[PDB]
Order: C-alpha cells, then structure tokens, then sequence
C-alpha cells in the first residue's frame, strides 16, 4: 500500500553495504549521505579516484577534465552508491537502478559545467577500446566537445551510466525528482520521493 | 586535435601578433600576409606531437613560451625577407613543438601529481582552453603508519611533513591527536607546525598518535599514524 517493503534499502550490488546505516566519516561529495549511507567510507573514497576501481571506467579518455565537470560525475557516484532512498527503480538484471528521475536541475548543471570537456562517444554504456584494461576511444573516434556529443543535458544523464538515470522535466523541490547531490546543511530532498514512489500512487 | 599550449602565454600570443602588424609588411610581399598568418595561426592551432592529458603547469608552460619567443626573435633580429623567411620561421615552429612535445612528456612522468599518498591539489592548465583550474591527484587514502622508538627523556619529534606538501595548493593546518585505547581522541595540536616536539618523554606519552593535514576542501590532505614506543 505504501511501500516500506522499498524504503531505506541498498540495493544489492557488489559495493552496496546489504543495509543502510550512519557513517563516521564519508570522503569529500559523498558526504550528504552521512546520516544513513549504502557506501561505506572506503567506497565514498574509491568514488574519487581517477580510473575508480569500482567500474574500471576512465573519464581521461579524451585526455584529463575539467574539474567541474569531473565533480558532477563523481557527485553521480556517491548518489548511485550512498543513496538509502532508490527502492522504487531497483531492478534485478543481484540488483540495479532503471531510469532514477534526476531533476532538471541536476541534469543542466552538469551539461552546463561539462560543456568545456572533451569526449569521443555519445553512448558510452558500451563500443570502447578495452585493451589497456581501462577503456580508449575506439579506432577513429574524434575528441570534441560534450555538447556535440551529448546535444542535451537529457542525453548527458541518460547515457553515459546506461540508462540508471532518467533526466525528468520536473524541477526540484516538486517532490517527483531526485537529486544526484545536495547540500548537507538543508537535508535530505530525496527521502519524500522515495516514500511518494514506494506507494499505490 | 588541441591547440598548441603554448599559446596560452599571452606574449606569445602578443609576440604573434607583432609579427603580422610588426615585422610582415618590411619582409615578406603584402600580396602574402593573409594568408601566411592563416598559416602560422593553424600551426598553433593544432599541436599533432602527442598518453597525453592536455595539460601542463605553469612551469612547463613558462619553458616552452620562452624557448619559443628566443627563437622567434633570433629570426626576427635577423631581419631575413621573403622564402628564406617564411621557411625558417616554419621550421622553427616545428622545431618548437617537437621540443615542447619532449617537456610535456617529461613533465607528465615527473611532475605532474607527483604525491605517492594523500592528496595533492595542484594547479595546471587546460590546452585545449587556456583555463586554469586546480587538480586534485588522490593516490591513496592514507600515508601509512610510522613506527617511532624514542629513548626515555630525549624529545618525542613526530614529523608529518611530505616532500611535495610546500608545493601543494589549499592547504591549512596540521593537527595532531592522540588514540587512546577506549576508542576516543584528543586533539593535542592544530598549526602550521609540521611537525609536534613532545619534550623528556616518559611512559605516559607511548601510544598511537595521528596527524591530519588540512584542506580547504571538505577532506585531509594528508593522514599520518604514528606509533610511538618509550625505550627505558
Ligand atoms: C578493475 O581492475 C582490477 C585490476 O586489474 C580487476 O581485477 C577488477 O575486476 C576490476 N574491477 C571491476 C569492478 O570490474
Ligand atoms: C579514555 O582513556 C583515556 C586514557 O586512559 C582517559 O584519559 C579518558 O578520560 C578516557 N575517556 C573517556 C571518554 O572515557
Ligand atoms: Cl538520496
């Protein structure tokens, strides 16, 4: 009826603590989900390292980013990894997240301050270069601009983690999106729209 | 396809220019200036000499613009004209980027992120935009345990100072705490001190101790854990 049965879970992938539960201490953008984390403190850090081993993906390929771009992907990390309120988009493939509703918000920062940065596809859930252990552009593939690539802040968040996120036209503070990071002094916008989805309506 | 670094140096970019308005219309045909500047504007504009993560320091950069404007003005205090002008100046070009290629290459091997833990923040340039913009190199969360033996009543020196910390941007206070047993902390020092001077140790002062070197960033520079033994 309402779905606690989906409320204050983690997920069960392979860094995903099995329970939600306060942490002492979260490394740098990780840090909003201190409260009651699905990350524990060496995943927050391992969210931050260039070539995470977390996915063994790079975000150099087309040569270092600008560090406000590699801040909102980081930001992308600790909310798919930190977050205790994405019940209702869990999904067994052993589990997953399936088109999370980020705010417009969200979605437009981050094309907004990646704009500058450099890649070389548009659909990066798959067709790399995987020889070197990390992904490389693929033969022929032109470094350019995100907003060639990723026209819209739309196709930015629906892309690049393969479609785990949804880019929702709704703006925040609707209580019908989420958001991938927010600042700790103003508390958690995402715990509402987790209890709004979990239920009937 | 990147610009050539280089020009992220606004004498260069100045020292160009002079040579199109300046040094053109008194040694090369006017009928050809137009189209020489295209020239020269596309060979700064793309750089094909280089894993290259189009990015320098301000060092690096500094080199290779002086470098450049030596050679650019050796050709122009020669007061060479005409064919011999422009093949010089061409040549020299590539000649340059070719010597660039080799700093970029030596300065990714040695000095770029060169802490070996912690967290370094340091600033570079972007090629591509001539932005410049602070990097943080993470190489580990840690920095490791120091095992430290002092005989009783000498002084207890515990030194959390790293080579590359001086270099290092926003950077604030070292602070050291001392852990006790019933999993509790005391903050014993917080300053620009990089090292804490414990003097005539007895006993009492044995135990773990744990410096903490602060950013102006939400997280520590570095960590530090020192274990100290008191020798009877
Ligand atoms: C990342 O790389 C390591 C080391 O080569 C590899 O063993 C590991 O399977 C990779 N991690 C993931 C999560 O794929
Ligand atoms: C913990 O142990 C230390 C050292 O024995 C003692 O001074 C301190 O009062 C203890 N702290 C607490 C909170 O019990
Ligand atoms: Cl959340």
């Amino acid at each position: 009826p309402w779905g606690d049965e989906l409320l204050n879970i983690c997920m069960n992938a392979k860094h995903h603590k099995r329970v939600p539960s306060p942490e002492d201490k979260l490394y740098e953008e990780c840090i909003p989900w201190k409260d009651n984390a699905c990350c524990t403190l060496t995943t927050s850090w391992e969210a931050h390292l260039d070539v995470s081993p977390l996915y063994n993906f790079s975000l150099f390929h087309c040569g270092l980013l600008m560090p406000g771009c590699r801040k909102h992907f980081i930001q992308a990390i600790c909310f798919y990894e930190c977050s205790p309120n994405l019940g209702p988009w869990i999904q067994p493939v052993g589990e997953r997240v399936v088109n999370v509703p980020l705010c417009q918000e969200d979605c437009e920062e981050w094309w907004e301050d990646c704009r500058m940065s450099y890649t070389c596809k548009s659909n990066w859930r798959g067709g790399w270069d995987w020889s070197q252990g990390k992904n490389r552009c693929p033969k022929g593939a032109q470094c350019l601009p995100f907003s060639h690539y990723f026209p819209t802040p739309a196709d930015l968040c629906e892309k690049t983690w393969s479609n785990s996120f949804k880019a929702s036209p709704e703006r925040r503070n609707s209580g019908r999106c989420l958001q991938k990071w927010f600042e700790p002094a103003q508390g958690n916008p995402n715990v509402a729209v987790a209890r709004l989805f979990a239920s009937e309506f | 396809r990147s610009p050539w670094c280089v020009i992220c140096d606004p004498s260069v970019v100045l020292a160009l220019k002079s040579l199109e308005k300046d040094y053109l219309p008194g040694h090369l045909d006017a009928k050809h200036h137009k189209a020489m500047m295209e020239r020269v504007e596309n060979a700064v504009k793309d750089f094909q000499e280089l894993a290259y993560m189009g990015v320098v320091d301000e060092a690096t950069l500094q080199k290779g613009s002086w470098s450049l404007l030596k050679d650019l003005k050796r050709i122009t205090d020669s007061d060479v004209k005409g064919d011999l002008f422009v093949k010089e100046l061409f040549w020299m070009l590539h000649l340059q980027k070719e010597t660039f290629a080799t700093y970029v290459a030596r300065f990714q091997k040695e000095a770029y992120c060169p802490n070996k833990c912690g967290v370094m923040l340091q600033t570079l340039i972007w090629c591509k935009n001539c932005k410049k913009e602070v990097h943080a190199c993470r190489k580990s969360y840690d920095c490791g345990e120091r095992n430290v033996e002092v005989p009783q009543m000498e002084d207890m020196i515990l030194d959390c100072e790293l080579n590359w910390h001086q270099a290092s941007e926003g950077l604030t206070d070292y602070s050291f705490y001392r852990v006790w047993g019933n999993n509790t902390e005391t903050l014993v020092s917080k300053g620009k001190e990089a090292t804490l001077t414990k003097p005539m140790v007895g006993p009492e002062d044995a135990g773990s101790y744990r410096c903490e070197l602060g950013s102006v960033n939400s997280s520590p520079a570095t960590i530090i854990n020192f274990h100290v033994t008191v020798l009877p």
